[PDB]
């Protein structure tokens, strides 16, 4: 999975030599980083559930249709609902799990490689949930690195979804 | 391959859930105590060629066999080779002590390894010996106390040494 | 590969004789019945991604646990992949048709699929149901009286049924 | 093997693509061709023995040579004789199969792949073969599109045996 | 690869002793009797189309079942390979001739050729055949007296024939 | 291994045909130089040890330090001197294994391959062996082909411990 770390590892072990000074300096980099992300990650968790139900609620009003047309792609139902609350969980999810890692990594590998195919399969429109993301972003109350942080891997995530 | 972090996040994305309050604390710790990991990468990376040497040296000391006509590392293309494989698995090793984790060692260096030395005759076991012999030495430098700010280096050394091991295990 | 007509030259090759009267009349039938083959093919092409995407619907249904967190399917990278397939096999399922014979999907499609899927991990019984599903999908489509001059379906239907559970059988 | 249907399969396979309109004309084009073709396999297969038996004659008087010198490659003797009229059924049973198969794919895997180093080994002579090719080309009775198709494929063993 | 000179180096590499008064005077009686092997490679080499060509024959005379419809020198594209068989049989031996060794024609040529034979469904037992066929009609040739001034080949032909029944050994 | 033979053979195994006159000329050539080298490879055995040991100590001559400096890699103790005679065994057996394979391929294999790292590692000194090897030159009593050949390789042994 690509981190900072790791990608530095990559480097190395692709010229076959032992890890340089540059290298060791970037992991530096990215432990003094990881202070205020790995806060941005612990607020995020522990406002999981108004954040998830906040937005979802957020994207049944810019977009009302899905609240009622018919079909399964819709959260017209219950069984729609809890998909779509799924989805933000995983969304929110990811976030904190790049934050930990410092790097967009674990969202590419697990949300971002796919999306299309997948959104484009399922009948999924992307604006449900830059809606829902746009939300969060809004909503987070972070302020300082934690949310410089916070707000950087969200705009990834909207425009994986552009 | 996979760091401490990543692999912590690899474990909740397999239950679909956010990383608990213990796990926060664990990656935090390491994060905490990160300068005195680079000192340690730093450390057996600067010194490499001579930790490689004096383990060699070591090693043929207390296994002449190898070094016979024919032994195994008899001739300069298969000394020299053993020299690379020491090195190969130092390496390796360093790589992990950087990422707190030991994917990159087991995946890219460790896999298989027993196979291939079967196929070509060489004696894992001495194998193991020489790594054996490189942690003592990597472990001496690393937490030798000259010339480096006091702290307790204890945690890291035993997974240090953690690493070492699992590679003499995978191919002893 | 083999397509209907060379496969029948294939078996007389092997006996170094010429074709018999019933063989002759087996390869002009099938030209005959020539047009029904291609609507079907043309159909089968021309809804690829819908039956596709219904089977997956249909198969994540009845079998929730596959798109749990860790389940094979989860993660888009995982579901992407597993659509894949279903177009694979998909596409080479319609090569069948066209030719008469299914050299071409056991050759480039169904060999040691069986084995790949056991390494991964990936649960052959499902991927067999997948195609089940695929299956009745398809079928309905090609054999759709709407739209097509009238006529009986029924041996090609049948055949192209074949291939499916062919498929099918060759991963559960 | 090749065949009309095959090689539109090869192609679509190539591009990991399903299969086009043009492809699908193709094999229709196939199919259309078929009927006149088939009744060229037909007939030759049921006048087999004649032609061989007239071609094996035939190739005995252009080159008289074989039936007099001594040495295994020459028709001199029975066993030669004999498989010579092995040859020309095998010659003959290969263009009925390219009829059947709409190309010359059965004659280029089962005959034309090796023929030169295998005439060049045996010291077998072409000559004797265009000679009782020739032979059959004039001696099928086929009129129409059947003569056209099974002519083509004829020449083509010509070519291929210069 | 290895020739018999580099193959009695090997050996004494191994013990890390210099060459021995035995191993001297071998290794000076094969240069003595250097033009006779010269004249053996020279002579198989020339003749290796009608050598091939002959056993070919030969072989199929006593064993028509593999010229059958499908037997497995059926149809020119088998038959040909067969033939490509035998002369890359003959092309390796004739190496082997030239170097004082096997080794090329072990490590080039016979290693997993019984493997190979097998998945393809191809005979061993008639390969060897067609190697012991090609062998006399070599050793016929090579050991012809005229042309070529009078001596004593039989030592060498021994060796030649000790290489076929090698390679025959190592399909049948 | 490469020797005269071997690198005929090898010429004519990448091109996937028989052997050449010119190829065969070449192992002729081989087995004519043959005579004076089997004679040189015989004398040098013969006087083994005495090339080895009049070695060993013309290398404490041209270097002193290394019979009094402390240290495993050198000669200062009795194992030290040991592996020093040793090694010019080593040294010396690889010249005649050389002159009975016509060609450097024997000494580049067990020997040349991998020279630098080892000297590099165990810190032993060139200077070391480009004397021992020296004195051998001047001191294996050999004239005409057999001193020619000999000599070639020991050269040969010191332009590449350079
Ligand atoms: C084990 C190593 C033992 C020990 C260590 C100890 N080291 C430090 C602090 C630092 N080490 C560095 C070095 C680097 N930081 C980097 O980012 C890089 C890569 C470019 C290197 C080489 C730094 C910058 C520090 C902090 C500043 C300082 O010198 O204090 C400390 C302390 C604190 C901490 O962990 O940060 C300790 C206790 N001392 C021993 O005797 C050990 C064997
Ligand atoms: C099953 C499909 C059932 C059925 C079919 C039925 N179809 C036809 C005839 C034709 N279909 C085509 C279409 C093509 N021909 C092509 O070469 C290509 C590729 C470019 C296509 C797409 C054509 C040209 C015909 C013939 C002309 C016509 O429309 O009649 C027939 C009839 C005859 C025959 O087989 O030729 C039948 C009976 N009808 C159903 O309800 C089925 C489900
Ligand atoms: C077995 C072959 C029997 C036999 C041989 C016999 N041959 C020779 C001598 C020579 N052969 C050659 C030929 C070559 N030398 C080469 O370097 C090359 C490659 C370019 C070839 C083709 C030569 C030059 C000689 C020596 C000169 C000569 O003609 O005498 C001898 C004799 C001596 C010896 O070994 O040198 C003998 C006894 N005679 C038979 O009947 C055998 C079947
Ligand atoms: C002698 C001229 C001087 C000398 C030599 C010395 N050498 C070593 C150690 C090694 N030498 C080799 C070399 C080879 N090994 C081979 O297999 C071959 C090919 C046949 C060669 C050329 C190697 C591999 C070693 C190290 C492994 C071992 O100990 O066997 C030493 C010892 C160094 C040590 O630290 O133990 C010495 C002293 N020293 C002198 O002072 C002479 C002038
Ligand atoms: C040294 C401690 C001992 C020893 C080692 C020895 N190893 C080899 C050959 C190989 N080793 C490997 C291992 C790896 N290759 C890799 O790419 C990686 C990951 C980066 C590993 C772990 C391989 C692939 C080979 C074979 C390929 C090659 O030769 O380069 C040899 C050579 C054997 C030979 O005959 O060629 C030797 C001698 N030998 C000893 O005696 C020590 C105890
Ligand atoms: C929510 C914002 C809106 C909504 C969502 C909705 N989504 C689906 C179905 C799927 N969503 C995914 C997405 C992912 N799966 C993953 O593993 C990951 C990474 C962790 C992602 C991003 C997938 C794969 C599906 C289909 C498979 C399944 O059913 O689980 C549906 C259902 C569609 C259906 O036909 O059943 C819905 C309704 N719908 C809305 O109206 C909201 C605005
Ligand atoms: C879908 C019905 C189920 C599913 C599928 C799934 N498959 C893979 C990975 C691979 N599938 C293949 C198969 C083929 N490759 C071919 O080229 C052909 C012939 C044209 C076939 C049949 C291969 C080779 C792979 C691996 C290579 C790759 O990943 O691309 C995966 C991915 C597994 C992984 O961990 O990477 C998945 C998920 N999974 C399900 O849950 C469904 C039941
Ligand atoms: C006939 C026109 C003349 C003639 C022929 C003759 N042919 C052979 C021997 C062989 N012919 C073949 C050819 C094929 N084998 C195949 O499988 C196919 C594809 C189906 C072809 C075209 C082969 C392989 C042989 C040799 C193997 C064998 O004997 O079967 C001979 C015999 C040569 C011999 O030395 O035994 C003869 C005489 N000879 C004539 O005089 C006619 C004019
Ligand atoms: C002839 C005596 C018999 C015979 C032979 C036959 N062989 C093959 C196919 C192959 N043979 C090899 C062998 C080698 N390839 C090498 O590169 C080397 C070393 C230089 C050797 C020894 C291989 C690899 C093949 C397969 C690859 C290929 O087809 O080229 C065939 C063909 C089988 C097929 O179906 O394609 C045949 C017929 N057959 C007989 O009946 C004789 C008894």
């Amino acid at each position: 999975m690509k981190t900072p770390i790791t990608e530095a590892i990559a480097a190395a072990d692709t010229q076959g030599r032992f890890l340089s000074n540059t290298e060791l300096q970037a992991v530096d980099g990215r432990f003094k980083r990881a202070v205020a992300s790995m806060e941005a990650a612990r607020a995020l968790t522990n406002n999981a559930q108004s954040l998830i139900d906040g937005a979802a609620q957020a994207v049944y009003q810019k977009f009302p249709y899905t609240t009622t047309m018919q079909g399964s792609q819709y959260a017209s139902t219950p069984e729609g609902k809890a998909k779509c609350a799924r989805d933000i969980g995983y969304y929110l999810r990811m976030i904190t799990y790049c934050l930990v890692a410092g790097g967009t990594g674990p969202m590419d590998e697990y949300l971002i490689a796919g999306l299309s195919e997948i959104n484009s399969t399922f009948d999924l429109s992307p604006s449900w949930y830059i809606e829902a993301l746009k939300y969060i972003k809004a909503n987070h109350g972070l302020t300082g690195q934690a949310a410089v942080e916070a707000n950087a891997y969200i705009d990834y995530a909207i425009n994986a979804l552009s | 391959m996979l760091d401490a972090f990543a692999k912590v996040v690899a474990q909740a994305d397999a239950r679909g859930e956010f990383l608990t309050n213990a796990q926060f604390d664990a990656l935090s710790n390491l994060v905490k105590e990160g300068n005195k990991r680079l000192d340690a990468v730093n450390r057996i990376t600067s010194n490499a060629s001579t930790i490689v040497a004096n383990a060699a040296r070591a090693l043929f000391a207390e296994q002449p066999q190898l070094i016979q006509p024919g032994g195994n590392a008899y001739t300069n293309r298969r000394m020299a080779a053993c020299l690379r494989d020491m090195e190969i698995i130092l390496r390796y090793v360093t790589y992990a002590i950087l990422a707190g984790d030991s994917s990159v060692l087991d995946d890219r260096c460790l896999n298989g390894l027993r196979e291939t030395y079967q196929a070509l005759g060489t004696p894992g076991s001495s194998v193991a010996v020489a790594i054996q012999k490189m942690k003592d030495a990597a472990i001496a430098i690393a937490n030798d106390p000259n010339g480096i700010t006091p702290g307790d280096c204890s945690a890291l050394m035993s997974e240090i040494a953690g690493y070492f091991d699992r590679a003499a295990a995978a191919v002893a």
